[PDB]
């Protein structure tokens, strides 16, 4: 179906916590908890971050990362912000058609 | 320690079907759904579909008409075919694992493997 | 039968041959050629009606 | 008793009675003979010895021994996984080895092929020190151990000692062993051999992992009585010096008063199993943690009992912290990363400081008005009162005991490589075949009885534990199972601690 | 009976120390057992990030000398403990004013954990003890605890408790509750200063034995112009690493607070440090709180501002100087011998030495006797009653109950050995 | 009612206690790096054996050290200054600072070097050479720990370990009579 | 046997001895009429 | 009880080793219990 | 125990011949399991034989054991004279 | 139970009805009071 | 033991059956 | 993969009774699918 829906571009100074939203229909992020964020850098392949909204995979995400859903809209919070942080975010999500959709991407800038 | 590894060409003619295959390594197909995402120079992620172990597949509805996939379990691979490949159609290729619980009835929508990627290019 | 004859069980014991003189952890692959032979009695009582 | 008498039965089965087991394996072996009958002095510079750390001084022996000092030559997969799922510890009690049906053989290489047939009249020795005598080479961790998969036959390694050594000379206080000079029973086609042993006693083992952290033993709720330090000034200024006083409580755990405190440290180089994160340079022993003794450099291997990683990051481990074990039919030597299972003990993490991170910091210095305070990394620590630890957890492939060594101090002798320390270890058990020379070798049968006490977990907890299992899939061989040649392979090292309790 | 008192006053000192006080006991959470973390009390600081549950029940904390003793050494021996005169007050609300009425056919739950199989909260110095004057009427403190925690996120390896599933006792107002515990033996907790030093028992001479370790703490100005003029109560302590948390080190050790004649300093973590009758809770000057000192055991300890001592760096020769570096942390060494911390008339009296495989010297830091099993937790609750049910059967649990608390006296006795 | 009191050298050192014809079924990181070059990183790794006796894992570890200043009476090898209190190693008590005499039992010196001697670890001049099997020498470190995160900036390093108190796992010998 | 004697306790536990079970569970019902 | 000679382990019911804002089969930060998933009884195995 | 795969009431060869004086060779023991092809499922058991209690008998030993059936209907040797629609 | 067992099946079953509390309700305008009925009775029996 | 029978062939039928086989068991 | 219509109840298994149609559910025990095909699940013979 159609694409969930992102900010282009966001960032935020070294140790300050911030947020990335994803907005989606009542048929994808509105209907279901299967909502889940990727990261990447660029040349290198995306990594899983959140899964279920707010589950976080046991190894290779920091605590810093936390997910979570609200209405329509989904939001990914990074805090305490670090140099690597500065990555491709991706919102994506499961649809009432049984087909797996994504977001734009948000490309995030530490300063 | 599962590694997927895909390969194929890197530049492809219009109008030609174009054929990948990904290797899992170190851990097999198994009960897993297994995904096809690529990625435009520059561009978001776009789902293309999955397939899993006993041939059942899902496709992306735009890409749905012209995309067949195909898994092969004794040769631990599985593989994409796409038609009448454009200009649109370049991009890199990641061949991901999909997490699926046999047994349960719970919708696999999540990525938690990824190949490294293949760049194809539609040039003529 | 819930609890039929019971399966009997046999096989030859493994002989290796000469293992090597300096030691190594592999499981011994030279063995020697061996077989056996025996009787089988089984004496089985019916009940008529 | 006789020549066509089979002098013992084959007994392999596993019995749960309450809180014990009882294990049981029987193993067929081949003994050779080693060194030609001969005892030989030995040393690094017969290879040539190169280094002084690997300098040694010892002798081999015509004599091998049994070794069943792993966990996989007691249990099977499906009975540590039934151990290790429902009780909180165990612990060795008694001990039963016997050996029987004995073939000695004699080898005959005429022309071109070997003809093997029986000598009927041929002895062998075997002994077990019980005084603890010889040098003990068991708690070191060697291969030769009976095969986890009882279809296996295996081969008797080779007993050999080291002493004191000066480079690679002796020296004056060195010593010889001869092990022709104790008694020793000897066994023809017809004799067996038994001997039984009672374990000294040890504690259970902890299979466990906690469900708190000692950090967090607090009530949440609820304010201490206690107060912290909480500024030293105002503000922005001169002379601004004050003493404020806060109560800690759930706002600020950080502060509070804590009775008890993390076990000791002796930190470890952290590596990455993804090599780009790696540093571009040879560090494996350079940038490796160390102890020195007389000269020679030990690499401090596992070492301490610390946490492999923090939460969330097991693609860190130490540089020699941990256990690690190759996989089936892997090389030797420069092995790649997928061919070896590299442990972690990321359960201690509640009570144990992480092996890669600092203990802590200390204050340096005096502050005064003409001085800030200054604090340092704590790289090692010792033990200090009110510390608390877990040992390192035990593993199916992994060794059961250890000789503590005879000083006049130790501290926690429990092991570094985990499992059960003992000053009257199970006694070595010493075989060879008489010498007769005639090309020869025996071979015949090995079982061994160990008794396990449990310890039940009688926990409340109300939402269910995490068990070790084996998750439905679908490949093309069965895990801990043979392939189509017949060859048993364990996929991973499988763990003791799965059950949880409170700190 | 409804009408007849279950027990009796007992508050003397015989050595049998006696106490007994009146309690009250609302009811949390609206008997609910709800989760609570880091997040839910505002978050931020990943070294002060818990996750864990607080629970309708309330908890009983004799765990202060204040608690048994009005204004050599010794040692606890037997515990006797009461619960009784159950009173159980409900109260409705006409309008803005409130009224209170006996209900006598509502209970009081209670149950004692003697195989230690809940999270032990007694070791943790809280406040809500026994008040030390006997007339006082305390509130009786709620019961909550933290387990394994990612950030403000539960791992799988998390555990839930749920004290309703414990067999418990039910009191009525004319029912009492009671059990007698047998403290294991400890040392006897040391009631004398060393009139010899660990040094004089010259500098250059062979000793026996040498004093206990150290891990240096920072150290602070009574004479604020005497400290540095900048913020070091984070930056400038000691701490230890957990986990990636950070923790302070606290109390620490025990070490002497200063050296002779040393009087105004103290070891900024170092010390337990008190707050006087209606001293405030958050930044209060240095005259709000009365601050201990372990200037007793300076003869066998070192000072806690300190070093240790000196040790050679490297091999001195010809060209090369014999060169030393200060030693700020030392462990335990053979032939050390220390003092462990004083306890005090509004300290605790015990801890529960958490569950290991192992621990050198268990007496807990903050002072005290340490127990594998202390005193158990003893934990009481108002039972739900609920209100009007809606007379259609609906699926739902009940959320509407009447308000409620109870009240009663306790009664605590321990027989002291004296040495 | 006392120990007995060890009256006997150790025929075996610590770190010498394996069979020196068996392979240990361990592994160690043999190997970081392919070659010489940039991206060279690699995990290589070996088993432990008597070839190299070094990285194979042991059980126990020596006791505790508090590092001693070494002297040797051969003159000429001291520095030519008055390094007698200065050098000592010492302990503060009280603000009195005491000399660390003898203090904790560690080997006097290195096998090969008699002539040395701690400064204030030996009775006086006795040797304590029985113990340097199981004990850490009275005058040299006790060994090397990890200083940093080593990462693809930043290379490993360590530092020197001058004391170590006790650890699980230490074994020692106490002072001869 | 009295208003205000408890006529009863609170019981939640399982015991597992041998080859059977014993379960427990003790909760608060609320009846209309 | 089993008596199973099966060599291999079993399948075992288990909780995930997970990082989630709630455990499973506890109560929420309102104090709602919940039963995630339906739990059957058939794990271990036996010959036909 | 009944504790291995049973393959004994599947007809298969290696039986003792019928006439009293013909040698047999002794039939390979081999078990199936769980497959969703030619590949096993997490629910595939593996049973070693070796993992039994066993006897071990030289050229003097021998092995005996004895064993009751449990009860089961006589097996009807006849055929009924009549039939059920002419009863 | 279900990691460790073949087969499970009920034996024995003892049943309580305690701490019987009636509550009578007096609904006045908007307020309601709910004080204790002490005489009050509560009827159970099993159909066996 | 060696030179001695540790059975005797029995192979007849009584209602009580006998039957008695020689057999060879390869590897 | 379902078909666009309304099948709930048209093509229902069910057992007639006195004239009355009752669904079939969850009925006998039948494996819930064939292997490899976890999504399908028969209309009433599971319990939801």
């Amino acid at each position: 179906q159609s694409a969930l829906t992102q900010p282009a571009s966001v960032s935020g100074s070294p140790g300050q916590s911030i947020t990335i939203s994803c907005t989606g229909t009542s048929s994808d992020v509105g209907a279901y908890d299967y909502v889940s964020w990727y990261q990447q850098h660029p040349g290198k392949a995306p990594k899983l971050m959140i899964y279920d909204v707010s589950n976080r995979p046991s190894s290779g995400v920091s605590n810093r990362f936390s997910g979570s859903k609200s209405g329509n809209t989904a939001s990914l919070t990074i805090s305490g912000l670090q140099a690597e942080d500065e990555a491709d975010y991706y919102c994506s999500s499961y649809t009432s058609s049984s087909t797996v959709i994504l977001g734009g991407g948000t490309k995030l800038t530490v300063l | 320690q599962v590694q997927l590894q895909e390969s194929g060409p890197g530049l492809v003619k219009p109008s030609v079907t174009l054929s990948l295959t990904c290797t899992v390594s170190g851990d097999s197909i198994s009960t897993y759904y297994w995904s096809w995402v690529r990625q435009p120079p520059g561009k978001g992620l776009e789902w293309i579909g999955y397939i899993y172990y006993s041939g059942n597949t899902n496709y992306n509805p735009s890409l749905k008409s012209r995309v067949t996939m195909s898994v092969d379990t004794s040769k631990n691979q599985f593989s994409l075919k796409l038609n009448s490949v454009t200009a649109a159609d370049t991009a890199v290729y990641y061949c991901a694992r999909t997490h699926h619980d046999y047994g349960d009835y719970r919708p696999s929508y999540y990525f938690d493997y990824w190949g490294q990627g293949t760049l194809v290019t539609v040039s003529s | 039968m819930k609890h039929p004859p019971p399966q009997i069980l046999i096989k030859n014991t493994p002989v290796p041959a000469d293992p090597p003189t300096a030691f190594n952890k592999d499981k011994l692959n030279s063995f020697i050629t061996q077989y056996s032979t025996g009787q089988v009695s089984v004496e089985i009582e019916w009940e008529l009606q | 008793d006789g020549v066509g008498s089979s002098s013992g039965n084959w007994h392999c089965d596993s019995q749960w009675l309450g809180d014990r087991v009882i294990t049981t394996s029987t193993r067929t072996w081949a003994l050779p003979t080693y060194n030609n009958h001969l005892y030989k002095q030995i040393s690094n510079s017969t290879s040539g010895g190169s280094s002084n750390d690997n300098a040694y001084f010892g002798y081999s022996t015509p004599w091998g021994y049994f070794d069943f000092n792993r966990f996989h030559c007691h249990f099977s997969p499906r009975d540590w996984q039934r151990l290790i799922n429902n009780n909180w510890g165990f612990r060795p009690k008694r001990l039963n080895f016997k050996l029987f049906n004995i073939q000695v053989k004699e080898v005959t290489d005429n022309n071109g092929v070997k003809t093997i047939a029986n000598n009927l009249t041929s002895t062998v020795q075997v002994f077990t020190d019980s005084d603890y005598q010889l040098p003990y080479v068991l708690g070191s961790a060697h291969e030769g151990c009976l095969p986890p998969f009882p279809a296996d036959v295996f081969m008797i390694p080779q007993y050999g000692y080291l002493t004191l050594n000066d480079g690679s000379q002796a020296v004056g206080r060195s010593s010889f062993y001869c092990l022709e000079y104790f008694p020793s029973q000897m066994l023809r086609t017809g004799n067996n051999f038994q001997f039984s042993y009672e374990f000294e006693n040890v504690p259970f083992h902890s299979s466990y992992a906690h469900s708190q952290s000692l950090d967090r033993l607090m009530n949440p709720l609820i304010d201490q009585y206690l107060y912290y330090l909480s500024k030293t000034i105002n503000g922005s200024g001169q002379n601004q010096q004050t003493l404020k006083f806060s109560v800690a409580g759930p706002s600020n755990m950080a502060v509070q008063g804590r009775n008890y405190i993390p076990g000791p440290s002796y930190r470890q180089q952290r590596v990455s199993t993804t090599v780009t994160q790696n540093n571009n340079s040879e560090f494996a022993w350079p940038g490796a943690s160390s102890w020195a003794l007389n000269g020679r450099n030990s690499l401090m291997n596992p070492g301490p009992a610390m946490a492999s990683h923090k939460e969330g990051e097991d693609r860190f481990f130490p540089l020699s912290g941990s256990l690690i074990f190759g996989k089936q039919g892997t090389g030797r030597d420069n092995v790649d990363a997928d061919k070896v299972m590299i442990t972690n003990e990321e359960e201690i993490k509640t009570t144990n400081p992480v092996a890669t991170e600092s203990y802590g910091q200390v204050a340096t210095n005096h502050q005064s008005a003409q001085a800030q305070a200054q604090t340092g990394w704590v790289q090692n620590q010792g033990i200090l009162p009110g510390m608390v630890w877990q040992d390192r957890d035990v593993y199916l492939q992994g060794p059961i005991w250890a000789k503590i060594p005879h000083t006049d101090g130790n501290f926690h002798p429990s092991p570094l490589m985990g499992g059960f320390g003992m000053k009257h270890p199970p006694p070595q058990i010493l075989i060879k075949n008489t010498p007769v020379f005639i090309t020869q070798y025996s071979t015949g049968q090995v079982s061994v009885e160990i008794e396990w006490e449990l310890q039940k977990e009688n926990s409340k907890r109300w939402n269910p534990e995490i068990q070790y299992t084996s998750n439905y899939y679908k490949s093309n061989n069965v895990e801990f199972a043979v392939n189509t040649e017949g060859v048993y392979s364990e996929p991973r090292p499988i763990g003791t601690r799965y059950l949880t309790r409170n700190l």
